[PDB]
């Protein structure tokens, strides 16, 4: 897609955001901020120019999940395209996601081969 | 997530014996002291006080240890650890990140407890 398509990697403080935003270097995207989790990351959010969401399930004063939700509600950007990398691979966790809508799903750990097709994906359905 | 969060041998090990009244009452008196201890945690960075950082990390090592929060046992344990290498690099993301996640830790051992029981 585009190389100044602006990304938000929201992840409290674990390895996902140095291997996410790597990974995203290689594939020439260098415009990427970075969140702690759903408050600040929605904050963010506002300051408008995003075009890309990637994040964690799991994160304190607002989880992936209800981020998601959050998003999809308001209308600024409900369509915002929002990938979710978590652990959790459990029913309940996918079904959610699917529900909420939710652009992908990444379990952890993943492999860079993985993470690339699964942006690459995306790209594709949306047309960016 | 829950048992990289709780020290879980340590918390049924205390339900068996004693009971929850401990953990809760314990809980209770870190929820008041945990907001302090950040707060002094967070002027000695910008000080730069190293052994302001290093002291004020022990404490809260020792406040969550006793009532079961490992992540911030652990994460207090870094904290008050200046030897260990590029820690000039690292600390300040760890006081960062002290902040951001103690609530949420508390809430998930108050939850797991009544659970628990």
């Amino acid at each position: 897609a585009d190389k100044e398509l602006k990304f938000l990697v929201v992840d409290d403080f674990s390895t996902m955001r140095r291997i996410v935003r790597n990974l995203l270097k290689e594939l020439g995207f260098n415009n990427v901020e970075e969140a702690e989790d759903g408050v600040d990351a929605l904050n963010k959010l506002q300051a408008g120019g995003y075009g890309f969401v990637i994040s964690d399930w799991n994160m304190p004063n607002m989880d992936g999940l209800e981020l998601l939700k959050t998003i999809r509600a308001d209308g600024a950007m409900s369509a915002l395209p929002v990938l979710m990398v978590t652990a959790e691979a459990k029913k309940e966790n996918i079904i959610a996601a699917a529900q909420a809508g939710a652009s992908g799903y990444v379990v952890k750990p993943f492999t860079a081969a993985t993470l690339e097709e699964k942006l690459n994906k995306i790209f594709e359905k949306l047309g960016m | 997530k829950s048992e990289a969060l709780l020290d879980i041998p340590m918390l049924e090990q205390y339900l068996e014996l004693v009971g929850p009244k401990l953990i809760t009452d314990g809980l209770a008196v870190f929820e008041k002291m945990m907001p302090g201890y950040v707060s002094v945690l967070e002027s000695n960075l910008t000080a730069q006080d190293k052994k302001g950082i290093v002291e004020e990390g022990h404490k809260i090592k020792g406040a969550a240890g006793s009532v079961g929060l490992r992540h911030l046992q652990q994460l207090g344990q870094q904290i008050q650890s200046p030897d260990l290498p590029a820690w000039e690099d690292n600390v300040g993301e760890w006081i960062e990140e002290m902040k951001e996640e103690w609530r949420h830790d508390v809430e998930v051992l108050k939850a797991w407890v009544a659970k628990a029981t």
